[PDB]
RNA sequence: AAAAAA
């Protein structure tokens, strides 16, 4: 690409704008700044001149999108709750008209997963809010939140709007969405597994208990 | 059914709001500026166009209250509920004596009653004003015209008028009565400045009065004569224990300083001026009411209803075409159609006169008579929504604007910037040999395993490669737990 | 650098102290700055007797902004949650304004966020004296294109309009709680009052790309001069601040107007001329 | 008398099938019964009776709470000091409406019954029974003095007929009493000596819990005011 | 950071 391949902090990679010649006419080449690059400003000859810096250490990565995005990839922080993704959570309050939990991990795009860390017995972990009407596509008005969640359980669920800067909105109307992980009596008895939508049991205890499962 | 009294009113009604509110005002008592002054226009600003003022702004204002409001006189008890007979005028012979009747008084307590599903501007039904001795029903329907002899008593500074909420009363004593308010002292403000748990009439009625109530008869009509018995009842409550409220409550201001501040309050209440949907302010305020105060009052309809920003033009002539007839019939918006039935014109889109009339529970009788017409405006408003139906083209032409060649000149200047920089490096090789801390600190994690003689052996670095790869392989793929239940209730084919 | 090196140390208007009785009349209406027992009237601040009326009341000689209905106020964002905004204006208690207080074209941090200066009228008052914004005009909305300084908010009486046009392109909007904003004159501030007798851009954050530097030196030496007539505690009208501009011009270097004995120059040479030629 | 430990084996065979109730545990995974508390065990129905000084939230029990904050979803309700709130809805008073609220000012005494109350949910409590005449006492409490006592107390007070406390002091003075099951009894008189005099009585009944020693403790409280 | 009339 007749740029350097290896990129430290610091290190300069490509000018603004570039240009090329072929087929008789020339070809713009437009570079912009991304995920490991900084458009910085630097001076010489008594002129000044800008020129995109990396700022991490890793190699350079050129791609294009149906223009020429210049980023840099390390050898988590990047990765962050936006609006469609898929989050796994774990509820950490039931109230009456809504659901409250902590976003644990985010699933990534094409299973695998991006885990978020963070210390639990300080509050430092993103927070999240699942509304009564956000739980099933089925009857929007009326749903008992106690018959599908539980302190504990493990929530699938895809992120709405993110709202303010405090709480994430989340929604679990879809059928692969659901409690996925959860133990009988709020954690003290065995396993559980999902069968029916609205119906979780376990197969060790014979105990059943009402939740809101997603699909295997 | 019921006939509607604007047919029996001396003057039709007006719907058409071509020109400004003119007040009914003939005689205006008790007024230290003429009424020709005050008759004039005010000049248009950015936000107030060419309308008539508050023919009393200037008595409200100045004037001062009688000095027996602002000192601390011991409650008055009630007369008997059960005793006191409420005093019915239908007739302008007996509206004489009580106007004579309230001159004498001191403070009088007056709350009013409306009705607007059989109007579009609605129409003052019921006058309920009590004294200390006696209350009065005043009926404002026959007798409506001749209630501005009324205003010698409701503009005297010297009689205190006790209202509750009059926020609503001032702009239905000046529309349809023609009456004003001067030395205006609301319970409601007063409560407020107390501190009261509710500012309702409800509450004021419990705790310095301890007379149970209810909302019962509010929305129902008041237009039907003569009253019945438990209309009667709730018609009389409201102004006859009022003004026993009405100096529990003063003596709570004067000791805590806070009776400046409800009178204040008061005034701006008294002051209130109606003028129409047309000729009102830019600028919303509190001191001018209209009954559509948004310049887009189809806007708010479509948020609420999720309707999205493409059947605007649609919900448009619904809304401008559904005021229409309410003007000329002389009906409320909600009575010739109801929002949720307009709802269900924009959300299905009937193309023809049978899906107009059939739609949700049940239909009303305007729309179903212009149901044919209301089959056009929707053909006319899907023929208006299909006859309508930036990225690289903004950055081309700053691509365009910057030199070409500059492009070689920038890329030259950045070579020799690089060759001039990074490419100068020289300092003698030293080695990354441990000083302290750097031969323990970074140490690769090693594992033992003590054998039966309790000798320690160091587990090999390739011992733990196959665990994770035992582990990640056997967790990637779980067997699925089958389990079965016995099912006497099903039976083979 | 100035220094100033001292040794040794560190129809009539009737004064009042808190305790003292101002009247045995209980006629008068109870207003600000006294309390009422046993139908006599104590004063609980220390100042002026303000007999208007009815209403009886103690003008105190210092105090906070008082926040009035139809008050043109400059303020800035303190928070924002929920779907409100609270902002300072100087006062007691921060004023509030709503969503439906602001106008949305065609997230709340997107519009307005902390640190924002604005303009507002109160729109009306709470029961704590607290007061409800709204920027619902052509003549107010978030502030840009210029400067912030602050004065007493007792040297700045109340006007029909407090948005005024300056020679030298600038405007100064004089807020009633003493917050001022000075700004290159726009579309807007040439022809406001003018074609009466006769829009995402609102809430940007970025300034007019082209700021003259006879501009940013006339916004400057505006701000110096005000700022002086409220250090000798002069009321500040339109007029007071186009005087004082004309005044300071004898100075050829705008920093000269920093000083304390120039200062007071200005300040005297307004008392002294408008006495004169008043009388 | 049989007295129970917490850990014991329990008596009732596995066999019969038994009801549960308060006082004994079902294991999530052993699936075994075992008690929890000590006191005696009740079997007509298997519980058990223990003494405690606060409150638990349960269904269909009478209790006295203090508003302790107004929202505009609910109400905040205090059923015992240091305990979680509870939440009394607007449409839980007799005669609701949707514009119009309910009449409560933070402090204010209410005689109501916990309808929904879950462990791991925010216990709720209405103003009216569901039902019965939908008068019980039901509503604000206005004026007169409430008490403090252990929970063994207040159930047997409110349930138990047999037990000689509103027998003796009916006989002393006239007056109106509600019992809640958190350890509340609110109790109302004519002069303000009556509600001393009981004052007096219940808090010396419940540190002596003696049936026989009520006759002889009312005698002398009442004669002890004049 | 709900509230008042009808
Ligand atoms: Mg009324």
């Amino acid at each position: 690409f007749q740029f350097p391949e290896i990129a430290y902090p610091g290190k300069l990679i490509c000018p603004q704008y570039g240009t090329e010649n072929k087929d008789g006419e020339d070809i713009i080449f437009n570079y912009v700044p991304g995920p490991g690059t900084k458009l910085i400003q630097y001076e010489h000859n008594g002129r000044t001149l800008e020129a995109i810096t990396a700022t991490l250490v890793g190699t350079v990565r050129c791609e294009e999108e149906k223009n020429i995005l210049v980023s840099v990839l390390p050898g988590f922080a990047n990765n962050l709750p936006k609006e469609g993704d898929i989050v796994l959570t774990r509820v950490t309050r039931l109230s009456l008209q809504r659901a409250n939990v902590e976003i644990l991990a985010v699933e990534d795009k094409p299973a695998t997963f991006s885990v978020s860390q963070a210390s639990s017995d300080l509050g430092e972990t993103f927070r999240g809010i699942i509304r009564s009407q956000d739980v099933r596509s089925t009857d929007r008005d009326r749903v008992k939140v106690i018959e599908c969640f539980k302190p504990g359980d493990i929530v699938r669920a895809q992120v709405l709007s993110l709202g303010d800067g405090t709480n994430y909105y989340l929604t679990t109307a879809r059928n692969d969405l659901g409690v996925v992980f959860a133990r009988a009596a709020n954690g003290a008895g065995g396993l559980m597994y999902a069968t029916d939508w609205q119906m979780m049991t376990s197969p060790v205890t014979g105990a059943t208990e009402k939740r809101k499962c997603a699909k295997p | 059914m019921v006939e509607k009294p604007q047919l029996k009113f001396k003057s039709p009604i007006d719907n058409s709001e071509s020109h400004p509110f003119i007040p009914l005002l003939k005689e205006k008592p008790n007024a230290l500026k003429p009424l020709s002054e005050s008759l004039r226009l005010v000049d248009d600003d950015e936000n107030n166009p060419s309308h008539y003022p508050h023919p009393y702004e200037y008595e409200i204002d100045h004037q001062e209250y009688s000095p027996e409001i602002l000192q601390i006189r011991e409650e008055i008890p009630s007369k008997s509920w059960d005793d006191s007979v409420p005093i019915w005028v239908d007739t302008s012979t007996e509206l004489e004596s009580m106007l004579e009747d309230l001159k004498n008084t001191k403070e009088i307590a007056v709350n009013l009653e409306h009705h607007d599903y059989r109007s579009y501007y609605g129409i003052v039904c019921l006058m309920q004003i009590s004294t200390r001795e006696r209350d009065y029903l005043v009926d404002t329907l026959k007798l409506r015209e001749n209630l501005h002899i009324l205003n010698e008593v409701f503009t005297n500074p010297s009689i205190v008028k006790v209202f509750h909420g009059a926020f609503m009363d001032i702009i239905w004593l000046q529309r349809d009565l023609g009456l004003y308010v001067v030395g205006l002292f609301d319970t409601y403000h007063a409560s407020k400045a107390i501190g009261l748990p509710r500012h309702s009439l409800a509450y004021l009625l419990e705790n310095f009065a301890n007379f149970k109530t209810s909302k019962k008869y509010q929305l129902a009509d008041w237009r039907i004569r003569p009253l019945s018995k438990p209309m009667t009842a709730y018609a009389r409550a409201d102004t006859h224990f009022l003004l026993n409220i009405y100096d529990q409550l003063r003596n709570k201001l004067i000791e805590s300083n806070k009776l400046a501040g409800v009178l204040y309050e008061s005034r701006n209440v008294a002051k209130r001026r109606f003028e129409y949907s047309k000729y009102r302010p830019l600028t919303p305020s509190s001191e001018v009411y209209s009954p559509i105060e948004k310049e887009s009052p189809w806007k708010i309809l479509m948020y609420q209803y999720n309707i999205p920003p493409e059947r605007e033009v649609l919900v448009r002539e619904l809304y401008q075409w559904r005021d229409l007839i309410a003007r000329r019939d002389d009906e409320s918006p909600r009575f010739v159609m109801p929002n949720q039935l307009l709802a269900a014109l924009v959300a299905y889109t009937p193309t023809d006169v049978i899906g107009v009339v059939s739609l949700t529970n049940g239909v009303t009788e305007h729309v179903r008579q212009n149901a044919k017409l209301l089959a056009n405006l929707i053909r006319d408003a899907l023929r208006n929504i299909k006859n309508t139906n930036s990225e690289t083209k903004a950055d081309g032409i700053l691509l365009e604007t910057i030199s070409v060649p500059q492009i070689r000149d920038v890329m030259e200047r950045f070579s020799v910037l690089c060759n001039s920089n990074i490419s100068k490096s020289r300092a003698k090789p030293v080695t990354n040999s441990s000083i302290l801390l750097g031969k323990i600190l970074p140490r690769e994690e090693h594992d033992i395993a003590y054998s039966k003689d309790g000798l320690p052996n160091k587990v090999k670095t390739e011992d733990i490669r196959i665990r994770a790869q035992n582990f990640k392989s056997a967790l990637a793929n779980l067997e699925d737990i089958i389990f079965e239940i016995e099912k006497p209730l099903v039976v083979p084919v | 650098i100035t220094i100033t090196k001292r040794n040794g140390a560190f129809s009539d208007s009737q004064i009042v102290t808190p305790g003292e009785l101002v009247t045995d009349d209980p006629i008068w209406m109870r207003g600000h700055g006294t309390y009422f027992l046993d139908n006599m009237t104590y004063s609980s601040v220390a100042g002026t007797v303000s007999r208007v009326n009815r209403l009886l009341s103690v003008i105190p000689l210092k105090g906070r902004y008082a926040p009035e209905t139809g008050d043109h106020v400059v303020g800035r964002i303190a928070e924002v949650g929920n779907k409100r905004w609270k902002v300072d204006i100087g006062g007691k208690q921060h004023a509030v304004l709503m969503l439906g207080s602001v106008n949305l074209p065609g997230q709340m941090r997107s519009f307005l966020k902390e640190g924002d200066l604005l303009n507002a009228e109160v729109q009306s008052l709470f029961q704590d004296g607290s007061a409800s914004l709204h920027t619902r005009s052509l003549k107010y909305g978030k502030l840009r294109n210029g400067m912030f300084c602050q004065v007493p908010s007792s040297l700045i009486v109340r006007a029909k309009n407090h948005t005024h046009n300056l020679p030298g392109n600038i405007t100064v909007v004089l807020g009633v709680n003493g917050y001022i904003w000075l700004r290159k004159t726009s579309q807007m501030d040439l022809a406001r009052d003018t074609p009466s007798a006769n829009s995402w851009q609102i809430y940007s954050d970025e300034n007019d790309p082209s700021i003259s530097n006879n501009i940013r030196q006339a916004i400057c030496r505006y701000a110096n001069v005000i700022k002086a007539l409220a250090f000798c505690e002069i009321g500040i009208t339109q007029q007071r601040i186009v005087s004082a501009y004309e005044a300071s011009m004898v100075y050829s270097n705008v920093g000269e107007l920093i000083e304390k004995n120039v200062m007071e120059s200005i300040g005297s040479d307004i008392l002294t001329a408008e006495k004169m030629r008043g009388n | 008398s049989t007295f129970i430990f917490p850990g014991d084996s329990f008596p009732v065979d596995p066999t019969t099938p038994v009801k549960l109730g308060p006082g004994i545990y079902c294991d999530p995974n052993t699936q075994e019964i075992r008690p929890v508390n000590t006191g005696v065990l009740h079997v007509s129905t298997a519980y058990i009776d223990y003494s405690s000084k606060r409150y638990i939230p349960s269904v269909n029990d009478f209790v006295i709470g203090v508003i302790i904050g107004t929202f505009s979803d609910s109400y905040k309700v205090s059923l015992q000091n240091f305990s979680s709130s509870v939440s009394l809805s607007y449409m839980a008073f007799p005669n609701a409406s949707k514009k119009n609220r309910p009449t409560l000012q933070v402090g204010d005494l209410v005689y109501a019954r916990v309808c929904t109350a879950e462990k791991e949910l925010e216990a709720e409590i209405e103003c009216f029974d569901s039902t019965t005449g939908r008068d019980a006492g039901f509503g604000i409490l206005e004026d007169g003095m409430i008490i403090d006592v252990n929970l063994n107390f207040a159930r047997q007070l409110l349930f138990n007929n047999d037990f000689p406390l509103l027998k003796v002091l009916a006989a002393h003075t006239k007056f109106e009493v509600a019992i809640g099951l958190n350890g509340k009894i609110w109790v109302k008189c004519e002069e303000l000596s009556n509600t001393l005099a009981c004052y007096r009585t219940i808090m010396e009944c419940c540190q002596k819990n003696d049936t026989a020693a009520f006759k002889d403790i009312a005698k002398r409280q009442f004669k002890e005011i004049l």
